[PDB]
């Protein structure tokens, strides 16, 4: 293998058997080195294809994928797409294996290659295409699996690079507009990319459609975002459309108990939740508005913050007198 | 009473010895009657992980105590803290910090903390992940915790890439890349390599260039154009104490690997080159001030930085000594925007005008070798300098300074400069030196330290009086009266 006698006398030491595989030089070293002393060989614009078909002629045993993909610095993948002349060779060999690679049946034994397989890229300094890596994800994105969905879409905030990130959102919301396995993942994933001022309420109205029909548990999580950035005085009017949505309890006693739970850590953890939660059921039903929800909050605000005897107090008065 | 507790040892403002006493009633409290404090402890952490910043104080060392206090207290009852942990991401700077280090004794119980500490703070470094996330990277890390498949150099990595944020991101990365690396022991390479990085982008690569190094001519640390980038002193002085690092400073020699087979080439054979540099090229946004001070205060601590560089490098010959007096001339030709000087007066404060200095055994090796108590074979150079005379009576304000602070604020600052005893040591061999030379012989140096010395050798550390009231005896050093012969001597 005349891949294998670049890569050896290049000085990262054969990695052989089911064990982690040696280099003993200077990382930087074994880089710089390398990706000089190939340039220098024969057919210098010939020799790229030969060789890295040797190495998918070593991508074959999946152990072999462990010790390509297992930390070593980085992995020999995981810094061996360092060499720019191999800089933009190296992507288009790896991510295409995430399909065939997402066939068997994946429990709870380890060897996720579609973990790893797209782990690798994140905290890259130096590749080459800027674009071409998200470019080919989003449909990479296409039809895998659940669990593949997320993983692809887990890893955005840091794999994905930081150009286009209006775009990246842009796909994004529409992917989560209504959906089923993308409340946990693509919920979560819009805290990594630091969106603009503008998508936001955007996202903020897409949000609010998922959660009158949202799922058995994830009523925390969707909880968590609805008052996450709601601060501000454009909170008022948040509280009144979170009431009107939210307004009423079916079962779950760790579910009733959680809702009251983040209700509570919310309670008195941002600024202005205790005059909003309090003030859009405080004035606002006219008519058969008044609910259980709606009303044990009555006893959480007014005997969880010391500040609110006096003002849970008129309150409970009027609406009960009244 | 323990009502009396979190309602007085706070809220109650002599009147720190009220709050003092109010300690006593909820910290006995907790002491004697064992059934009745668990909800103590939950009335502490909630009255104090939300609110103002004078709780910093009061509540913060009461938390400190309680805790320390608290043999495994919460040692099988951590569920309040666990949904604690999360709210900290709006806190002050200071108070982030703290919370991180009175909860430090019982990180060291359970991965039912620590698993989810990671957590509720990685998720701040992806997004916006102010300084907090970078406190908590490095608390983590310059820890027993960080030892113990190592992963975790991901994070190692997070930093590397958090390195270019905002001049603040710069200095904190630097002002522990010292300590991440004295506990840190596989973990070299990186901090090597990474300030390689920082500092590859530093200086014109060819030699002959005008200046070996500008305000503008080193790229920078963490930005460089407004808001400066790692000061150019500091992304040295990281770069110092750091070459240092390598052999004799992280590892002594690092004969297994870090200095194995004069290793020195990766992380500093490029440093060394560098090194005698920007020494030889000392030939030759800010618009007075921060130019001056910061870019061209680079050149400050470019003699800063070099004093070590060059006066520790091996600084029996003649060569580097001579090299120190360019230097020092350099300096004092900067001394144009006012003037500068060293130390001779009563030291209650601690030299004239000032900023931050070399290491922190550096008064002691300048003061005690080159300021007298240094009589031998090769005194040659050390008359040269030693013939000073406006650099050496100008180069003892630094040792004033360091110790007109370093009781002054609580911990002076300087590479291995927090733990008390290294800084005790120290403390009382600056006053020996000072002495022997004060009382052996611009003039009022070696004992105008001592209205300083004793100060704040004495009220703001008392329990040492004997141990160090007898070091000041010439080779000694039971009781104000018992070492009374050694007070009245």
């Amino acid at each position: 293998g005349v891949f294998e006698e670049l890569l050896r006398t290049s000085g990262i030491i054969l990695k052989v058997g089911e064990g982690q595989n040696e280099i003993a030089v200077d990382q930087t070293a074994f880089q710089k080195k390398l990706r000089v002393a190939l340039e220098k060989h024969p057919s210098y614009p010939g020799v790229v294809n030969e060789f890295i078909s040797g190495l998918e002629s070593h991508i074959k045993d999946r152990s072999q994928f462990k010790n390509c993909l297992l930390p070593c610095c980085e992995s020999l993948i995981k810094l061996l797409l360092g060499i720019k002349i191999l800089q933009p060779a190296v992507v288009t060999l790896l991510l295409e294996k995430i399909p065939e690679f997402f066939f068997d049946v994946v429990g709870t034994f380890g060897t996720n290659f579609p973990r790893l397989i797209v782990n690798q890229f994140k905290w890259l300094d130096g590749l080459l295409d800027s674009q071409d890596l998200v470019k080919k994800l989003m449909q990479m994105l296409s039809v895998s699996p659940v669990p593949i969905q997320h993983d692809i879409i887990t890893s955005l905030p840091e794999i994905l690079e930081d150009s286009q990130q209006n775009e990246v959102a842009r796909e994004l919301s529409c992917l989560l507009k209504q959906g089923r396995r993308l409340t946990v993942p693509i919920l979560d994933a819009l805290s990594r990319l630091d969106l603009d001022a503008e998508l936001l309420a955007k996202v903020r109205q897409s949000a609010m459609t998922i959660v009158p029909s949202v799922k058995l548990e994830d009523l925390p999580v969707v909880i968590k975002f609805i008052l996450h950035n709601v601060k501000a005085a454009d909170a008022v009017e948040v509280i009144s459309d979170l009431r009107k949505s939210l307004d009423l309890s079916s079962t779950s006693q760790n579910c009733v108990k959680l809702l009251f739970d983040v209700i509570k850590l919310a309670v008195r953890f941002q600024k202005d939740v205790s005059e909003a939660w309090i003030k859009a059921i405080e004035n606002s039903t006219s008519v058969s508005d008044h609910k259980v929800l709606d009303l044990i909050v009555l006893l959480l605000i007014h005997s969880t913050n010391s500040k609110n005897r006096k003002q849970t107090e008129k309150v409970l008065r009027s609406k009960i007198r009244l | 009473l323990v009502d009396l507790g979190f309602s007085l040892m706070e809220s109650y403002e002599p009147a720190q010895q009220a709050c003092k006493l109010g300690a006593s009633i909820l910290l006995e409290t907790f002491k004697v009657h064992e059934p009745i404090r668990s909800d103590i402890l939950e009335q502490v952490l909630n009255r104090v992980l939300t609110k103002a910043a004078s709780p910093v104080s009061h509540f913060i060392d009461l938390l400190s105590n309680i805790v320390v206090s608290a043999p495994l207290v919460l040692q099988n009852s951590s569920s309040r803290v666990t949904e604690t942990f999360d709210n900290l991401s709006f806190l002050p700077i200071d108070t982030v910090q703290g919370l991180l280090r009175a909860v430090q004794p019982l990180l060291k119980v359970s991965m039912s903390v620590r698993d989810s500490l990671i957590l509720v703070l990685q998720k701040a470094i992806f997004s916006r992940q102010l300084d907090a996330r970078k406190a908590a990277v490095a608390g983590f890390l310059l820890l027993l915790r960080n030892f113990k498949e190592a992963f975790c150099l991901e994070i190692l990595g997070s930093l590397r890439r958090c390195l270019s944020q905002q001049a603040d991101v710069r200095l904190m990365l630097y002002e522990g890349f010292y300590d991440v690396l004295r506990r840190n022991s596989q973990l070299a390479s990186s901090i090597m390599e990474t300030l390689l990085s920082q500092i590859k982008q530093y200086y014109l690569p060819q030699q002959d260039l005008l200046p070996p190094l500008k305000l503008e001519g080193c790229i920078m640390a963490q930005g460089d154009q407004i808001f400066l980038q790692e000061p150019l002193a500091h992304l040295l002085c990281c770069i110092q104490h750091c070459l240092a690092w390598y052999k004799s400073t992280v590892h002594l020699c690092k004969g297994a690997e870090d200095e194995e087979e004069e290793e020195d080439v990766g992380f500093e054979q490029n440093f060394e080159e560098m090194l005698e540099s920007v020494t030889r090229r000392m030939i030759k946004s800010s618009g007075v001030g921060v130019k001056n001070n910061i870019y061209a205060i680079q050149v400050m601590g470019i003699c800063e930085v070099l004093i070590e560089y060059n006066f520790k490098i091996g600084n029996f010959s003649k060569n580097k000594f001579e090299d120190v007096l360019g230097l020092f001339t350099c300096y004092n030709k900067l001394s144009e925007i006012l003037k500068e000087k060293a130390g001779k007066n009563k030291s209650t404060l601690g030299n004239r005008i000032a900023r931050s200095f070399l290491s922190m055994g550096f008064v002691s090796t300048l003061l005690t070798a080159l300021f007298r108590d240094n009589a031998q074979s090769h005194e040659e150079s050390l008359a040269v300098l030693r013939s000073s005379t406006e650099f050496m009576r100008y180069a003892v304000s630094v040792a004033l300074q360091k110790v007109q602070q370093l009781e002054e604020m609580g911990q002076t600052d300087g590479p291995d400069g927090q733990n008390p005893e290294k800084m005790f040591q120290n403390l009382c061999k600056i006053t020996r030196v000072l002495l022997w030379r004060y009382t052996s012989i611009i003039s009022l140096l070696c004992l105008e330290g001592l209205l300083r010395i004793f100060n704040t050798m004495q009220q703001l550390y008392a329990a040492r009086i004997p141990q160090f009231l007898q070091a000041l005896d010439i080779t000694d050093g039971e009781a104000d009266i018992n070492v009374t012969e050694k007070a009245a001597f």
